């Protein structure tokens, strides 16, 4: 299996993007293994 | 190693597996986009120099470069690069992870896998993070994940 990469952008904000999206406030712990889940 | 956005791609035919972002040299990823895993760059090679499975990152050819972080009140651009697409922003106001060890930042985009690792980026255009840590709500939420400089 080999992995390679791709160059696909420069790293840039653009005026005229298309905006989504909401902003949810969420309660969450990270465990050991990287996985963030919900608290309550 | 020209600096900008990259697709992960593996080897019948390919898959992109991930993206990400070089910057001063460096190649930086999220972990389980390659497992820290050497990449091909043409007929180069790069070799993980630095990675860590809780902050689910790994930079390649040195240490992690990137340090800006979101401000808590302005709306971000996610840089998605998704299989077979064009590189494009997503403009978005992030929500918040709170945990008891302090907030993150977090984009409700849903992409598909293969954009894990796309750049989060301030309206500098300097990247806050990178994308495909998170959590369901049925929406995905991913965390801004950020590392250490």
């Amino acid at each position: 299996v080999d992995m390679y990469i791709e160059r696909a952008g420069d790293i840039t904000w653009e005026k005229d993007a298309e905006v989504t999206g909401n902003s949810p406030r969420l309660d969450v712990a990270l465990d050991e293994s990287g996985d963030f889940s919900l608290v309550e | 190693t020209t600096d900008g956005v990259y697709r992960v791609m593996t080897r019948l035919g390919s898959t992109q597996v991930g993206v990400g972002v070089m910057q001063e040299g460096v190649f930086h990823t999220m972990w389980h986009v390659t497992k820290g895993a050497a990449l091909r760059s043409g007929e180069g090679r790069l070799d993980p120099y630095w990675g860590d499975v809780k902050q689910d990152l790994v930079s390649y050819c040195g240490p992690w470069k990137l340090d800006a972080a979101w401000d808590g009140l302005s709306e971000v651009q996610l840089l998605a690069v998704p299989p077979g697409e064009r590189a494009k922003n997503i403009q978005t106001l992030p929500g918040i992870f709170k945990t008891k060890d302090g907030d993150i930042g977090a984009v409700a985009l849903d992409y598909p896998a293969g954009t894990s690792g796309s750049p989060i980026l301030d309206k500098s255009g300097r990247v806050i993070g990178l994308y495909g840590n998170g959590v369901v709500i049925g929406s995905y939420v991913s965390a801004i994940t950020q590392g250490k400089r």
